[PDB]
């Protein structure tokens, strides 16, 4: 296409690194901000406690359960509770799971995510599954239990946005870098004697010809090229994260257009 | 007791208030000889001035 | 952050930074001596937190005593000290 | 207490490396830096969250009740 | 109610728009888009107060060119740019994933 | 000294302070809870009954 | 002793404040309005406008050390504050 | 009477009421631990 051009350098399950060109600065910054903020996903929100004979306090366990990653491919197929006409919660707008265990042996028992049990009807939608990136598949460590203890509770997760609160954070780190050679003179490097030796070279520096000392400043240059690297939390495939962010930004713009038409 | 009516305190013929902390530091860099502002930047800055008359 | 004040990453707080439990305890005595003095707390007829533990005992004198411990969750707020 | 679920700044999950991290410290008798590198914690903002953690729950569980 | 549009009084062909529940993410994008339109005489924004997601955008244009129409054109341009970006990125992801099918 | 030259008073508030560059000198941000606690016995008149009617 | 009053013909800041406040109080008490209501639902602003047009019917009794006094009409005075 | 109390220093329940003193029937202690409410508790993870 004639719009922004893309060139991926590396691609894994956790992070995607690529180069975005033929685009202004504002658009790239907006993409970064959106991927961080408005990426609708699922997360535990409501915690009901039956019993807690554990060391830790209830609210502590609820808070921790809030941040366990969850499967959210079909999150778009799920509806926000704030819009669902059901009281409290419903399968069409929420996912219910439970956590039950109790001390059995004198040794500590490590209550993990994999012990979380899906209860409500998924309607076949690929959502609600706790995400385990562990080598042993043990998953996140929810808590610990002694022999003469017991912990049972019910959790309800709802679709929400990281902007509202962190627990919906889908993307951990976004490396974002442009004009590594500082051709645009957007920066004045601090130095003691000479920046040319007192500053390390960015790994991306090898993707452009080093600037020539004998050339005058290009005062008309635009901050065109960009280098980005998104590390997903595992809740969504990285490419899906990029696609969803792009779609969400375009949808905000479309909503502004629709509001203008209504005006 | 309205704030402006005490801008000049009769204690020492000096206005007690003034620019301090980061705002003071920023001014020196801004008005410095080696400072220049690009068009896009100016328009945004101008709109911050609540009393701007609308003239570039 | 003009004066000594500070900017704190909001999302970082939500991920746990500087979260703090806060336990407080209340105690009360059922009544004074048994010398024709009477009072109790059996739900007579007509701060923020939750009940964590309720402990009932008695002094060496046989007067019943009650201790209540309640707990809450401090979530960093603008204006706190650091 | 116990391993926090997520890094405060990064948001990268760390509440799953505790077991393998302790293993590498003891089972493989490696230094902290090498082990952390093996876990993929390529940013100090996330390496910190494990390196500095103090595990107290081990001591709370000592109590019989 | 999300948007409010009003005419400025300090200059002609100038308007001020208030966006509720909105912030830099889209505001700076829209301003950068606007400043690429030749007929636009002036375009900028600001955020009155961090505590509120209130976004104020002022735009002045040449005669016979409604600033609202300029905003519509900027929105259309942004939408088309995003669409092209998504298409190219999807194709690039497919081609690179063919390799990543073995390396994840 | 303890009751006449000074004295405990009402219609008052006390709390911590903070900075706000985006606020005019003659302005001050007040916490909402306080604004819902202090009051003023405004008198009803023809020019304000409508607003007072709504406020009540 | 209205003849040869030895006090200044200008109006004092404290006098400005008290006159304005008192007139505002009367305005709030449904007292007679003396100028046009131009949307100034603020009684104090109404009093300010009245003072601007010298429509306030009041007189001040300034006191001297010995207890003697001078009476000055608000319309006599000069407002430069 | 009512499952109001638990015998500190032992998992056993006491479930005593008025005029039952505070002695633990199996431990002899003067320590009672109020039986936890059977009602459910709601928390908003955050
Ligand atoms: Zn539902
Ligand atoms: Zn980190
Ligand atoms: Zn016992």
């Amino acid at each position: 296409e004639e719009g922004p051009q893309v060139k991926i350098r590396e691609a894994s399950k956790d992070n995607v690194d690529f180069i975005l060109s033929n685009v202004d600065l504002a658009m790239a910054n907006s993409l970064r901000r959106v991927m961080i903020a408005e990426i609708p996903t699922l997360a535990i929100d409501s915690v009901e406690v039956e019993t807690n004979t554990t060391v830790l306090a209830d609210e502590f366990i609820a808070h921790r359960l809030g941040l366990i990653p969850l499967q959210s491919m079909d999150i778009e197929q799920l509806e926000y509770s704030r819009d669902c006409f059901c009281e409290d919660h419903c399968d069409k707008c929420s996912v219910v799971l439970t956590l039950q265990a109790f001390g059995e042996s004198e040794s500590t028992t490590n209550v993990y995510s994999k012990d979380l049990v899906i209860v409500s009807n998924l309607m076949g939608r690929n959502i609600g599954h706790p995400i385990i990136q562990d080598k042993e598949g043990n998953g996140v460590l929810i808590c610990k239990l002694r022999k003469g203890q017991e912990l049972k509770l019910t959790c309800v997760a709802k679709k929400g946005i990281a902007k509202e609160h962190a627990k919906w954070g889908p993307a951990a780190a976004i490396e974002f870098e442009y004009d590594p050679w500082n051709k645009l003179k957007h920066t004045d490097y601090w130095y003691e004697q000479d920046s040319a030796k007192e500053w390390p070279q960015s790994k991306n520096c090898e993707y452009e010809d080093p600037p020539n000392e004998g050339d005058p400043f290009d005062y008309k240059a635009q901050a065109d090229t960009f280098y980005m690297n998104v590390e997903s939390v595992g809740s969504i495939p990285v490419d899906q994260v990029v696609v969803r962010g792009i779609d969400t930004l375009q949808k905000k713009v479309a909503s502004i257009l629709l509001a203008l038409t209504q005006m | 007791c309205a704030v402006p009516l005490q801008i000049v305190s009769p204690q020492s013929n000096k206005p007690c208030m003034g620019i301090v902390q980061d705002t003071l530091c920023g001014i020196r860099k801004l008005t410095l000889r080696d400072t220049f502002i690009e068009l896009d930047q100016v328009l945004n800055m101008l709109y911050w001035v609540p009393d701007w008359d609308g003239v570039i | 952050n003009q004066e000594d004040s500070m900017i704190m990453n909001q999302s970082s707080i939500d991920r746990g930074l500087f979260r703090s439990l806060f336990f407080r305890s209340y105690m009360d005595q059922e009544k004074k001596y048994g010398m024709s003095i009477t009072e109790t707390f059996e739900k007579p007829q007509r701060e923020n937190g939750i009940v964590d533990q309720v402990l009932v005992t008695t002094n060496q004198d046989g007067l019943k005593f009650v201790k209540v411990r309640v707990r809450t969750t401090k979530i960093p707020q603008i204006g706190d000290k650091f | 207490m116990i391993v926090p679920v997520r890094c405060f700044s990064c948001g990268k999950v760390v509440g799953d490396k505790w077991e393998s991290y302790l293993n590498l410290l003891q089972e493989d008798e490696l230094d902290e830096g090498t082990a952390l590198s093996r876990l993929g914690l390529k940013r100090y903002c996330c390496r910190r969250m494990i390196l500095t953690h103090v595990d107290l729950i081990e001591k709370f569980l000592r109590y019989n009740p | 109610s999300k948007l409010k549009i009003d005419p400025d009084t300090k200059a002609p062909n100038a308007v001020v728009i208030t966006f509720e529940k909105e912030d830099h993410t889209l505001g700076n994008l829209i301003r950068a888009e606007l400043l690429n339109d030749r007929k636009v005489l002036f375009a900028a924004y600001k955020v009155e107060h961090p505590f509120f997601a209130r976004f104020k955008l002022r735009i002045q244009t040449t005669e016979g060119y409604d600033p609202k129409d300029a905003l519509k054109n900027a929105c259309n341009s942004i939408i088309n740019k995003l669409g092209a970006l998504k298409t190219n990125f999807e194709t690039e992801w497919n081609l690179q994933t063919l390799a990543a099918d073995d390396a994840f | 000294r303890g009751n006449l030259m000074g004295k405990r008073v009402d219609f008052s508030a006390r709390t911590v302070i903070s900075g706000d560059p985006n606020l005019e000198l003659d302005q001050v941000g007040v916490p909402k809870s306080i604004a819902k606690t202090l009051t003023y016995p405004e008198v009803v008149t023809p020019y304000n009954i409508d607003r007072l009617t709504q406020l009540v | 002793p209205k003849d040869q009053r030895a006090t200044t013909p200008y109006m004092t800041k404290y006098e400005r404040a008290r006159i304005l406040g008192t007139r505002a109080l009367q305005i709030s008490m449904n007292a007679p309005v003396f100028v046009d209501l131009e949307g100034e639902t603020d009684p104090l602003r109404i009093a300010m406008k009245e003072l601007a047009e010298k429509k306030i019917p009041l007189v001040i009794r300034r006191y001297l050390p010995d207890g003697s006094f001078e009476d000055w009409s608000v319309e006599e005075l000069i407002v430069d504050l | 009477a009512t499952l109001k109390y638990i015998c500190a220093e032992c998992s056993s329940k006491l479930s005593l009421s008025r005029t039952d003193a505070v002695r633990c029937k199996d431990c002899g202690h003067r320590i009672l631990l109020k039986a936890r409410t059977k009602r459910l508790v709601q928390f908003e993870a955050r």
